[PDB]
RNA sequence: AGGACCGAACCGACUAAUGUUGAAAAAUUAGCGGAUGACUUGUGGCUGGGGGUGAAAGGCCAAUCAAACCGGGAGAUAGCU
RNA sequence: ACACAGGUGGUCAGGUAGAGAAUACCAAGGCGCUUGAGAGAACUCGGGUGAAGGAACUAGGCAAAAUGGUGCCGUAACUUC
RNA sequence: AAUUCCUUGUCGGGUAAGUUCCGACCUGCACGAAUGGCGUAAUGAUGGCCAGGCUGUCUCCACCCGAGACUCAGUGAAAU
RNA sequence: CGAUGUCGGCUCAUCACAUCCUGGGGCUGAAGUAGGUCCCAAGGGUAUGGCUGUUCGCCAUUUAAAGUGGUACGCGAGCUGGGUUUAGAACGUCGUGAGACAGUUCGGUCCCUAUCUGCCGUGGGCGCUGGAGAACUGAGGGGGGCUGCUCCUAGUACGAGAGGACCGGAGUGGACGCAUCACUGGUGUUCGGGUUGUCAUGCCAAUGGCACUGCCCGGUAGCUAAAUGCGGAAGAGAUAAGUGCUGAAAGCAUCUAAGCACGAAACUUGCCCCGAGAUGAGUUCUCCCUGACCCUUUAAGGGUCCUGAAGGAACGUUGAAGACGACGACGUUGAUAGGCCGGGUGUGUAAGCGCAGCGAUGCGUUGAGCUAACCGGUACUAAUGAACCGUGAGGCUUAACCU
């Protein structure tokens, strides 16, 4: 349930730290992005010598949310923060080369099955 | 918007139509019969009936929770001494409502209330 | 709603352990791992549970690499292969939602032993 | 918000088309002691259906 | 084809050997029995009437009495009418049973929705309420503007106003048949139907594909 | 020690909502400034209308004030309605 | 103008908690405010709580929400010290 | 610039994006020395701008407790 | 000019089409992809922000698109009051001065209980020709109508290659709408617990009152969205622009003159809702009523006596129905409501007693006690025969049967 002037941590050894929600992708007036969607942030703080650099604007895809997922029997599965791993514009895919925290299995899309290749848990 | 809600407001806040029902439950106990408005009458069986179940059992227990409703000695003695015996066997209903007309000065729809038995 | 209990029942597990919040339990979940279907674990606290026949479920709240995951089971599913008791926790309150507000150490709650 | 015409008698007349008061047709006579009364109501010497409830 | 007469029971829902929790409306589904057939000839139209439960005799008037006498079939709660369909074919007294649907797939379901009384706007129709804060003079919850100037210099027709939602005909198209049950009156339908508990329900054969 | 600080009474009146045929011809409620000083208040006194008084706004001078109120000139005058 | 939520100087200062004449609860004393009875729609007023988000509102964070005590530890620029 | 019309001047900063803000430049339409000039610690219910926290301000509204509204009884207005 | 308040915002919209997107089509300096231009088309859809009072604009980032206009430059008896914005004040500039600016700057009261029209809801009356209960037919009216992306066909047609389709099919989304409460949650001042200060119930223990429900932790039913189900259609008809067949007028040509085939989100249908006050008041099924008298201007006349059905309604118990009316359930041959029993659920181990400890407090009896609107049962309590309204066989004419 991420929108327009969300935080979030970022879930890779990307270099940003705190990352803004600029826009929710996806379709007009579309509100929310969650489970797995891609939004387009700003970078609000990320370390010295990174892979980006504070001030950026690139997208993401969400991995995890206070929200969580529900699941088809029923079940949730919520996260304490909300996390996202940043993939550049004009290609989506992660500009990290690690995973940080855990990921949810909706992510079994295509072109973020790298992201759950590495990444530790679920 | 009421669906399957019970209860009545009576035009009062929750801790008012407390004191008042603890206030008259005491009185048509005390009294074993009551003349109040239709309205009250029909909330008060709600309040009374379930001290008088309440009685059919002596106990510490019971007695204390009794006084906690109620906060009155006198009360909590005539349930358990001789209310509770009296409605010993029958299961509930141990008050009755009889319509009674209409109050002068305001209109309101008015009855008694009135324990089963009374004799007093 | 008589009807209705006969269809919930019929489709009731008899054979859930017994547990209670503060309860440290591992539930197996079937999960299809890319080609697989497998049971894969889930241990951490009972912080609730919402009791209501075929509808029952549980919060089971763990401290995954740094920061908290809670699942919510519905103990009657079939997905949830089984339910196991790791460690008997002394607690008192239904709901343990204030372990939110604690990490690791201020986290830890007795042991029942009984 | 007033009205920019006197409304007349008439009109009057017709908003008061529905307050005419209904007259009852349901007092019964207790079997026992004869008093008028509304059906499910006691009588005035607390009388109902024949039995002397109440008593005042 | 035709449809049966329902009552709404409530939701549950079932789990499926693969994991999926599938909620559902259960609807009963008692025998229905024809009370009316209808032709051209005699009616201008081909359609069963039917009827299904049970009335208190002290609550069946003479007239009804009568009515259900004719086809010599108990009163039941109330009269329906299914049109027949070119092929479709019924007799008086004949009893129809859930297992009508025992296919099908989706079904179409009518009921009187749940009633909300006197709705405002916001609630009646989505109207986005105005600040609540900024200087806004009991105007939160109100309707906003309701129409131009001199221009009209009326409101339109069907404008979007507050009053009476909820407590009308509505009919939730092509929803799954999951059970069919005659020994048990059971209709599963995927997905709630609209309606309070008990109330009646109307199940046709979804028309839709 | 202090036209010192925080803060009740007391003095005030920065914001908002309510009220606007008001409970009230200026207020209520929540917040707000001063609160040993150029403080605040009781009683009585003095200044009078082209006059007073004014840490000055044309403020205030009995629900009012770029000239009070009352009575008079007076039926001012009204090429206007 | 009202049996008006306004205005009106002075004196008195019980118990518990409290720095306190604040504040909560009480004592003495005084009161329930001169239409009531029911309903438990919209909407208005006055409050409580609120998933995820957190100023994206708006002219403006207006309004809310938030902070809030005592004692130690400890506190930058700048400075008329 | 409480002063600048042209003007959202230009450049720098801050923002994802800043007709405002800050720092600069000097082309001062039309600053300037008790009609005081430029500074200035402290003070300020003073104006402008940023940020942390905070939140129903907002996405986008839900629910609940109360005074009206609504029904009965009594009284009984108003503008026009 | 004895008052037609205003820029922008908010809220709510409604038309036009000179069409922004989606749809059809002609030409293209159209290979494909993607464009250009025009024709048809108004069904639906048609952005959040930074700055500024702004509209606009510029900028950032979306989107299929971020349309242009009219509606007192729509909308202040609907909100706002930032701009405009009287009275205070200041700068600059003008003026000897009072002052002034269509320069700037800081501050700065937005009334109105709706009679009529209109509109949204909801009743009462009478009518529909004896009266009544139903179920209908469906004239008419309203709703709805949006679209991304991926996959197949296919790395195919096309292309030197980069790239990359038409037609058709399959999925899965965005926004929107409806319903629902099973799930996930919110709330839940009527359930349970903890706790501060104080007062009371003599005291202890145990309780209750007040302090925003004192402050909090949870939470049943219900309501509910963020929750989960469903929707937009396919199809059919007649078309627009357009593409054509046959074909003369005009030995040819010609889509047209006659004749014929096609052709779009527009239209009529199909889908949902209302719907016989459709006074053109329709249809079908069922139900009830089988006494006499008097008078007058003697006629569809007025009255009286007796009768009083079907049904309505009343009264009570009431409801996931509700402002009130209304609608539904039930009224003893009874589960309608309350109570009562059992169960669930919530809370989370009451009191009391005992044991340990100097004590706070622990442990045991104990998953205890309590537990609303819930589920399954139960006539203990309240739902008394009755009253009232509505009648007593139903006009004339013609026709077809019928004696
Ligand atoms: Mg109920
Ligand atoms: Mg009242
Ligand atoms: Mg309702
Ligand atoms: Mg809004
Ligand atoms: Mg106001
Ligand atoms: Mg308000
Ligand atoms: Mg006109
Ligand atoms: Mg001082
Ligand atoms: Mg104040
Ligand atoms: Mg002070
Ligand atoms: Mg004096
Ligand atoms: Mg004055
Ligand atoms: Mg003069
Ligand atoms: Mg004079
Ligand atoms: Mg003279
Ligand atoms: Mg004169
Ligand atoms: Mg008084
Ligand atoms: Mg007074
Ligand atoms: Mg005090
Ligand atoms: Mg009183
Ligand atoms: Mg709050
Ligand atoms: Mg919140
Ligand atoms: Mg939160
Ligand atoms: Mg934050
Ligand atoms: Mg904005
Ligand atoms: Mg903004
Ligand atoms: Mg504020
Ligand atoms: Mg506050
Ligand atoms: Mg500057
Ligand atoms: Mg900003
Ligand atoms: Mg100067
Ligand atoms: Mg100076
Ligand atoms: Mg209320
Ligand atoms: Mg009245
Ligand atoms: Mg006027
Ligand atoms: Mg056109
Ligand atoms: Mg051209
Ligand atoms: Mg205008
Ligand atoms: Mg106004
Ligand atoms: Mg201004
Ligand atoms: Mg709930
Ligand atoms: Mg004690
Ligand atoms: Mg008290
Ligand atoms: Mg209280
Ligand atoms: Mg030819
Ligand atoms: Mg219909
Ligand atoms: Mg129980
Ligand atoms: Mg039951
Ligand atoms: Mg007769």
């Amino acid at each position: 349930m991420i929108q327009e002037q969300t935080m979030l941590n970022v879930a890779d050894n990307s270099g940003a730290r705190r990352v803004m929600c600029i826009k929710v992708l996806g379709g007009s007036h579309r509100r929310y992005a969650g489970v797995g969607d891609i939004i387009k942030i700003t970078i609000k703080e990320a370390i010295p010598r990174g892979k980006v650099k504070k001030g950026d604007v690139l997208k993401a895809v969400v991995v995890r949310t206070k929200k969580g997922v529900r699941r088809p029997d029923g079940s949730v599965i919520r996260f304490d923060g909300n996390a996202c791993v940043l993939l550049n514009n004009n290609s989506e895919q992660p500009i990290g080369t690690r995973i940080f925290g855990p990921v949810t299995r909706e992510l079994r899309s295509e072109k973020f099955m790298k992201i759950i290749s590495l990444a530790p848990e679920v | 918007m009421r669906h399957r809600k019970s209860g009545r407001q009576l035009n009062r806040n929750s801790s008012h139509r407390q004191a008042m029902f603890r206030n008259m439950a005491g009185s048509l106990v005390r009294h074993e019969i009551i003349k109040t408005t239709l309205p009250k009458a029909k909330e008060l069986r709600r309040v009374v009936e379930p001290l008088i179940t309440l009685a059919k059992t002596d106990s510490v227990a019971n007695r204390r929770l009794a006084f906690a409703r109620t906060r009155d000695n006198e009360i909590v003695a005539k349930l358990f001494n001789e209310l509770g015996p009296r409605f010993a066997s029958r299961a509930g209903g141990y008050t009755r409502i009889l319509k009674c007309g209409f109050r002068a000065g305001d209109n309101a729809p008015m009855a008694y209330i009135e324990l089963v038995d009374r004799s007093e | 709603s008589n009807i209705i209990k006969q269809l919930e029942q019929e489709q009731m597990k008899q054979d859930v352990p017994s547990f209670r919040p503060g309860d440290t339990v591992e539930v197996k979940v079937w999960v299809v791992e890319g080609s697989k279907k497998r049971l894969q674990a889930f241990e951490g606290v009972v912080i609730a549970i919402r009791n209501r026949g075929l509808h029952s479920a549980f919060t089971v709240r763990k401290i995954s690499n740094g920061e908290g995951v809670e699942r919510v089971f519905q103990t009657h599913s079939p997905v949830v292969d089984s339910i196991s008791v790791k460690r008997r926790g002394a607690v008192r309150k239904a709901k343990l939602y204030y372990l939110r507000e604690r990490t690791g150490k201020a986290a830890r709650i007795k042991e029942r032993l009984n | 918000a007033v009205q920019q015409n006197k409304p007349t008698r008439s009109k009057r007349g017709m908003r008061r088309s529905h307050d005419a008061l209904t007259a009852v047709t349901s007092l019964s006579v207790d079997k026992t002691s004869g008093e008028k009364h509304l059906r499910h109501h006691i009588t005035a010497d607390g009388y109902y259906r024949g039995r002397k409830v109440i008593a005042k | 084809m035709i449809g049966l007469v329902g009552k709404k029971v409530g939701m549950t829902r079932i789990f499926t050997e693969d994991g999926v929790s599938i909620p559902v409306t259960v609807i009963e589904v008692e025998a229905n029995r024809v009370t009316q057939v209808k032709d051209l000839a005699n009616d201008g139209y081909r359609a069963i009437q039917v009827t299904t439960g049970a009335k208190k005799a002290n609550r069946v008037t003479k007239p009804e009495a009568g009515h259900f006498a004719k086809a010599g079939v108990e009163a039941g709660r109330g009269l329906w009418e299914f049109r027949l369909a070119e092929g479709e074919e019924f007799t008086v007294g004949q009893s129809i049973s859930v297992e009508l649907f025992a296919d099908v797939k989706k079904v179409d379901v009518t009921g009187t929705s749940k009633g909300k009384g006197f709705a405002g706007t916001v609630k009646r129709w989505n109207f986005r309420t105005q600040d609540a804060t900024h200087g806004n003079s009991l105007s939160h919850r109100v309707p906003g503007s309701i129409g131009q100037n001199q221009t009209p210099g009326k409101v339109f027709k069907g404008k979007k106003m507050a009053g009476q939602m909820g407590n009308e005909r509505v009919t939730v198209q092509s929803l799954d048949v999951v059970r069919v049950d005659a020994e048990r009156n059971l209709l599963l339908v995927k997905g709630a139907v609209p309606g309070a508990t008990g109330s009646d329900l109307i199940v046709k054969p979804a028309v839709k594909a």
